[PDB]
RNA sequence: AGUGGUAAUGCGAAACACUUGCCAGGUAACAAAUCAAUCCUCCCACGGUGAGCUUUCUUUUCACCAUAAUCCACCUUGGGCCUUUUUACUUUCGCGUUGUUCGGAGCGGGGGCUCAAGAUUGAAAAAUGCAGCUCUUACUGUCAUUUGUGAGUUCUGCGCAUUAAAGCAAAAACCUGGGGUGU
RNA sequence: CCCAACUGCAGACCGUACUCAUCACCGCAUCAGGUCCCCAAGCAUAGAAUGCUCUGGUACAUAGAGAAAGGUACACUCAGGGAAGUCGGCAAAAUAGAUGCGUAAGUUCGCAAGAAGCAUUGGCUCUGAGGGCAAAAAAUUGCCAACUCAGAACUGCUUACGGCGGGGAAUCCAACUGUAUAAUUAAAACAUAGGUUUGU
RNA sequence: GCAAAGAUCUAACGGAGAUAUACUCAACAUGCAACGUUGGAUACUGGAGCGGGGAAGGAUUUCGUGCCAACGGCACUCGUACACGAGUUGUUCGGAAACUGAGCACAACGUUAUAUCGUUUUGUUAGGAAAGUGAAGGUGUGUCGGCGGAGCUGUUCGACUGUGAAAAGGGGCAACAGAGAACCUGGGAUUAUAUUCCAAAAAGAAAUUGCAUGUGGGA
RNA sequence: CGGGGAAACCCAGGUGGAGGCCUGUAGCGAUGCUGACGUGCAAAUCGCUCGUAUGAUUUGGGUAUCGGAGCGAAAGACUCA
């Protein structure tokens, strides 16, 4: 016969918040410990394709506040913002952008 | 209820548990110090 | 399981052999012996029985040189390089304490591992 | 069940204080015109709705 | 719950101010020293018998020692 | 309930040290990464605003 | 504290014994349909992941090279070998023929 | 007044410290079906303890055989990426899914970085729980015991994620960076 | 003053009983009506169908005696005939699971279609087929789990639990799925996609 | 009439509810019928349950003892009846403090003989002066580093004030199933509460806030 | 993945799992018996049969629109018998 169980706080609601799993204690009881939300982990910007970072964990709350601050970033510029071959196309654009500025100002500084 | 206990009786409460009860009143559950026996402050209060 | 079974099978189950054999069970009958009721005859009557009723293989009697019985003082040894569970021989003890009828008035219990003991109700 | 205002808990055990009969020894005095309480009330009769 | 790595580390331990008592429990195998401070509890395991007994002597007498045993029902009741 | 695409087009503020982010309606063969040209000398190319 | 009532499995362990040696699982006693008692894609699943394994085990084993796992990667696929025995006599064909132009 | 690695990115006992002066991103934050499926459940095996049945059968039937948060170290699967070879793709390329794919805008192969789910080891913790049993009264002591290529199971893989003239809330709060302070 | 590893002290406020329904709520009531969410065992079986069962729960619904007529039924059977009954096949009967074969007109080519129809089915004892892992023409050598299908021989049937379409030929209407007169009308009505017109 | 939801049987005990008799008479033919508990027997529910939880609603019906007048459409010794006495324990559970949503509508303004009317989230009140908060800098205090000869000058960080960059768009409510939320096992801990009770071996193992003291590193 | 074909293209096995698709639970309804009941269990219920059951689907809480007005896939339906 298949132990059932009841839920152990004040909500019973089978909600995406309100998710358990089912726990055998030392005492041979079967009862109900709630699931603790995930966070998706930190990601590179929506309009850059939101995906995963390296080098970061995923936490969530509080998880996040009292991790050290590596387990959300790298030691690379943006570190835990863009990734690295975001940052190594801004490096690049930067300078070959900027260059050019340089160029065509000269050019119409010589006429 | 923490002060109050220590002003009357002086006793030292390490925990306070309260209820309002269905008619209305609130009663208290204090716990005293290992310091203190309630039982000897029972008899000192009168209820025995 | 791996190999389809046939019913002209079961006249031979295949029992599992223990790598590093002797295995001993040992039922201690001294408490019925001791009063009176576990007499000489009833005490060989015991040992045969263990012997033609234990099944080997699947078959009954034929215990070869396997199974070995051996009841010195007042106790029943059993030694047998095949595996077999100790709850064999207190199902088969009260097989021979309900022929007998004296299944109310004898009770087998677990001494230590690998001994049954024979006892009254309190 | 669980949830009530304490305004409407005290409401409701005022509402249990005021549910006894009358003291035998009011049926006693003098110019004594009670002898049961009219405003009893019973859970499954009558309904606060608090 | 922290656990102990030497010898060293347990008697640092055992000096703290917050050191209630050192509970001694005695498995088959090794004896474990768990040391009730306010916050963890810290075990060091000593699996030598002979190692285990030497550091139980040398515990100091200002911190309170317990043996751990299996209490009764009747033992701990009202 | 609205049929044409719409389009979120990043400017910096003329005057404050921050970005504004436009929603308009976009013409159709808008992509992401377009530069959009608003203004009296803005260039006569699609995406482009320019006094009529 | 009494004991709870007994419900044995015992008749259906040698209900069991029978019907792993095929008995009462005849035309008469199919209620469910075909594809409901064994579905046609669990059969399908099977044997694919069956002749994929295989077929990387012989290339791991240099038993065949990249070009003929290739194509017979794409064959079963296409649903040409019945079963495991069937892709591995193909396999000896192939073999065969590829010792005949050396 | 941070630092190591070619790189992916690593390192925390406290200067790798302050940042809601300011700016910008992210978490919160949402999504089908198929297929794998977690905790648990049910079945098998294996073996102990007790009980049931035993004219006759049944190495048998029934029950039980538990390990909570919180931390420590940390090889299995799946994804993203790095470096090296790319003389990787046609009159005929290769890798992979059950499935609609993918690759010089970098496939496969070697070696690594990282993330997510799990092993595994330990502290907790047996000192607990359960059942039996012994002495002999006391809600008394002593002592014994503590595998699954099976079937389910939406936690998870899992989303720029479904039909779509359907495209699937927001905010607080928190996280990281850019500039600057330290200088 | 700012940081870590600790440590000391402190951690306020309200709810918390019980119920959640064939007796705790609404319906005048302890009313066969109504009322949201969670946990959900074994066997048969495709199964949250249906039938029976271990755990948990229950024996509470006024009962006893007991073959009158006439009734009601989540009850049956009926020789010969077979819709002759009736406004009308109302009601009942009937078909039925799975597997193989086979299947018409018409058609918007999607269907119609389970069209229509034939056949097999049990129990036993076997035989094939469908795999995983490990070991230096390994195209062989050992070991092993979970089921499924097919084919035989023998041997039965009183055709024998439950659950489970009757079918065909036409005419009228509405294309279709949907909605809709709570408490006499579910329809051909309403909606619908499609078509047209108008104002701006 | 008190006929849907199958169904009860037996012994013992309890109870006033029995085995209750002018004469005659051995017992049947003259005390019937019905209760609660326990043990057996039999059955039903059959995990979409007459099972164990909660919301709305109810509000003491919960628990123990006593009780049988009326009530539970038959019965009662039983009872959700009546009487008396009890029972609800939290840093972490739910709510609030402390989020936004569909929305509401205080202020403001306008309107109305009449405010008891209208606007009030498409970033957002009001012809509309609704910011009381504050980067740097100047002035003193405390905690420091550094140079030169425990004191002084300049210098980093905190407190204090006379100058004041920049922050457009009043104040709230509305979710006990959305967001958010630091505790979970054992118990011999009850008659009734328990992730709420347990006290030195807390049965115990933790996690979190807010302040301080000391040690260590910077200032 | 095969087979034909000069080409255009055609034809066969499997895979896949679409659909205001079908059968059928729970749910949501209410066709027939013109059945039961009709001083009822019930001021609309009960039984069997029946419709739908991945969607224009069912449902909790919250919120918005009412009296010559509200709301209505339209029955003068519904707006606390
Ligand atoms: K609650
Ligand atoms: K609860
Ligand atoms: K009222
Ligand atoms: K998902
Ligand atoms: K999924
Ligand atoms: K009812
Ligand atoms: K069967
Ligand atoms: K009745
Ligand atoms: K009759
Ligand atoms: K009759
Ligand atoms: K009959
Ligand atoms: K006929
Ligand atoms: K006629
Ligand atoms: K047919
Ligand atoms: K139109
Ligand atoms: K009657
Ligand atoms: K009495
Ligand atoms: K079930
Ligand atoms: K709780
Ligand atoms: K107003
Ligand atoms: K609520
Ligand atoms: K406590
Ligand atoms: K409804
Ligand atoms: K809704
Ligand atoms: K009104
Ligand atoms: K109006
Ligand atoms: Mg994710
Ligand atoms: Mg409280
Ligand atoms: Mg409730
Ligand atoms: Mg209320
Ligand atoms: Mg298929
Ligand atoms: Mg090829
Ligand atoms: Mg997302
Ligand atoms: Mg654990
Ligand atoms: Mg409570
Ligand atoms: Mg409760
Ligand atoms: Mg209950
Ligand atoms: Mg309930
Ligand atoms: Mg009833
Ligand atoms: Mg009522
Ligand atoms: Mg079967
Ligand atoms: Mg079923
Ligand atoms: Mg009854
Ligand atoms: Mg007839
Ligand atoms: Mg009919
Ligand atoms: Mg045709
Ligand atoms: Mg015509
Ligand atoms: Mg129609
Ligand atoms: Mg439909
Ligand atoms: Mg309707
Ligand atoms: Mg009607
Ligand atoms: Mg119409
Ligand atoms: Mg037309
Ligand atoms: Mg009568
Ligand atoms: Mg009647
Ligand atoms: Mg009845
Ligand atoms: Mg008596
Ligand atoms: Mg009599
Ligand atoms: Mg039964
Ligand atoms: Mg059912
Ligand atoms: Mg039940
Ligand atoms: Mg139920
Ligand atoms: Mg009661
Ligand atoms: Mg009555
Ligand atoms: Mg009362
Ligand atoms: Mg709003
Ligand atoms: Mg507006
Ligand atoms: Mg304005
Ligand atoms: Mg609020
Ligand atoms: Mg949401
Ligand atoms: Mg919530
Ligand atoms: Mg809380
Ligand atoms: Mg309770
Ligand atoms: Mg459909
Ligand atoms: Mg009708
Ligand atoms: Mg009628
Ligand atoms: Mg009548
Ligand atoms: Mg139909
Ligand atoms: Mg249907
Ligand atoms: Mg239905
Ligand atoms: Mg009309
Ligand atoms: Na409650
Ligand atoms: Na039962
Ligand atoms: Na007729
Ligand atoms: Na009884
Ligand atoms: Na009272
Ligand atoms: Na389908």
């Amino acid at each position: 016969s298949c132990p059932r169980v009841q839920y152990r706080r004040r909500m019973h609601y089978a909600t995406r918040g309100n998710r358990m799993k089912m726990v055998r204690t030392p005492g041979n009881k079967l009862v109900m410990q709630k699931r603790a939300k995930r966070s998706q982990g930190i990601h590179t910007p929506w309009v850059l394709g939101h995906k995963r970072l390296g080098g970061t964990k995923a936490l969530r709350h509080i998880d996040a506040r009292l991790a050290s601050r590596h387990e959300k970033s790298v030691s690379r510029a943006y570190g835990g913002v863009l990734s690295h071959d975001q940052v190594r196309d801004r490096v690049v654009r930067a300078f070959l952008v900027e260059e050019q500025r340089i160029v065509k100002q000269a050019l119409k500084e010589h006429s | 209820i923490k002060k109050a206990m220590r002003k009357l009786y002086q006793v030292k409460a390490v925990k306070v548990n309260t209820l309002i009860r269905p008619d209305g009143l609130k009663k208290a559950y204090i716990r005293l110090s290992a310091a203190h026996d309630a039982l000897d402050t029972a008899n000192k209060i009168g209820l025995v | 399981v791996a190999v389809r079974a046939k019913v002209g099978s079961r006249s031979y189950v295949r029992q599992k052999q223990l790598a590093k054999g002797k295995k001993v069970f040992k039922i201690d009958c001294s408490i019925p012996a001791a009063d009176g009721i576990f007499s000489e005859d009833v005490l060989g009557n015991f040992e045969q029985f263990f012997q033609d009723n234990t099944k080997l293989n699947g078959r009954k009697g034929k215990l070869s040189d396997k199974v070995r019985l051996s009841m010195n003082d007042n106790v029943l040894t059993i030694s047998t390089t095949m595996a077999y569970r100790k709850k064999y021989f207190k199902y088969l003890t009260k097989k021979f304490l309900k022929k007998k009828d004296l299944r109310d008035w004898i009770r087998i219990l677990a001494t230590g591992k690998g001994t049954y003991q024979l006892k009254y109700f309190n | 069940g669980r949830f009530k205002p304490l305004a409407v808990k005290k409401k409701y055990a005022k509402k249990m204080n005021q549910n006894k009969p009358v003291p035998y020894w009011i049926r006693l005095r003098t110019g004594n015109r009670i002898k049961w309480n009219e405003k009893r009330r019973h859970w499954r009769r009558t309904k606060l709705n608090y | 719950p922290r656990e102990i790595k030497t010898l060293k580390e347990f008697l640092a331990i055992c000096s703290r101010k917050d050191a209630r008592c050192v509970k001694v429990k005695h498995n088959p195998s090794a004896t474990k020293f768990k040391v009730r401070c306010s916050r963890y509890l810290y075990t060091l395991v000593v699996n030598d018998k002979k190692k285990a007994d030497k550091i139980e002597r040398s515990i100091h007498p200002s911190v309170k020692k317990i043996a751990v045993t299996a209490r009764s029902h009747a033992k701990t009741n009202a | 309930g609205r049929g044409a695409a719409l389009a979120r087009v990043e400017f910096r503020h003329p005057y404050k040290f921050r970005r504004v982010k436009e929603l308009m309606v976009a013409p159709e063969g808008m992509f992401t990464g377009q530069s959009v040209f608003c203004g009296q000398k803005a260039p006569l190319a699609i995406g482009n605003v320019l006094p009529l | 504290r009494k004991p709870v009532k007994v419900h044995s499995r015992a008749r259906w362990r040698k209900m069991k014994e029978a019907k792993d040696m095929g008995r009462h699982n005849g035309v008469g006693r199919r209620e469910g349909s075909r594809e409901a008692r064994m579905p046609s894609k669990e059969l399908w699943m099977r044997r694919l992941r069956i002749l994929r394994r295989l077929l990387r085990k012989y290339r791991a084993d240099k038993k065949i090279d990249r070009h003929v796992y290739r194509d017979l990667y794409m064959r079963a696929k296409g649903n040409v070998f019945r079963n495991k025995r069937n892709l591995v006599e193909h396999i000896h064909k192939i073999k065969n023929e590829k010792k005949k132009e050396r």
